């Protein structure tokens, strides 16, 4: 039997990663334990994923302030199998919009088997809206992040880089223009 | 443009889903053999 306990922590200037896992292992696939990872980005939205595996349930949920909480729970039993995939919106963390649900049921009488698959349109459309609203959020945070690094390295923005490139190109073009004019004057003079 | 595309996609998805649910029910309202099924607007159950 193996008893595994690991902790990995990374520290830098725009986040910190802290992953703690504990568990036990027997047989060939008899693993049981928990695993919690926490990323804390000052530059971005943080995230915390929790994985749990016990002999009568596998529950994994990731919580991020930007998206919400995406979880999936699997319960296996000799008479029923239940798979649930849910996305709790950040606006209403109390509710768990079941993205999809699967029920496998065996019948102790006769020879029948029930499969029940359920999907929610409301959950799907809500997640779509959450993603389309996080797109501008991601764009803004990434733009501010790259501007912050530009200030860190040079101390400057991006639009000023555009203006600097324009002015330098204009200076070079005017140098070429005056060179052409003086060359025409020189060749005319020497021809005369 | 991304949000416009996503709006059109949500619109088309929600307009398609009722049509396909109707089509599924019409197809399943054809015959009654030993296996049985149940359809709901967001659910499908099958019995062996």
């Amino acid at each position: 039997t193996l008893a595994s306990k690991t902790k990995g922590t990374f520290a830098h200037r725009d986040f910190s990663a802290e992953y703690e896992e504990d568990g036990k292992y027997e047989g060939l696939q008899e693993w049981e334990g928990k695993a919690h990872l926490n990323i804390k980005s000052p530059a971005f939205t943080d995230l915390h994923l929790r994985y749990q595996k016990d002999k009568k349930g596998i529950s994994t949920s990731a919580a991020s302030p930007a998206v919400g909480t995406v979880g999936m729970d699997m319960d296996e039993d000799d008479d029923f199998s239940k798979w649930n995939f849910y996305y709790s919106p950040q606006s209403s963390p109390d509710k768990k919009l079941t993205i999809f649900k699967t029920e496998l049921r065996v019948r102790e009488s006769d020879e029948e088997t029930q499969i029940k698959v359920n999907w929610e349109e409301e959950a799907a459309s809500g997640l779509l809206t959450s993603l389309k609203d996080n797109v501008p959020k991601a764009t803004g945070v990434l733009y501010d992040y790259v501007n912050k690094y530009h200030w860190e390295h040079t101390g400057l923005t991006l639009r000023e880089v555009s203006s600097k490139l324009r002015r330098n190109l204009q200076n070079n073009a005017e140098w070429v223009y005056q060179g052409a004019i003086r060359q025409i004057d020189d060749i005319d003079v020497r021809f005369q | 443009e991304s949000k416009r595309l996503i709006d059109l996609s949500i619109q088309n998805y929600h307009t398609f889903l009722i049509y396909i649910t109707e089509l599924l029910k019409k197809l399943q309202s054809t015959t009654v053999m030993n296996p049985y099924m149940k359809l709901a607007p967001g659910e499908l159950t099958i019995i062996l």
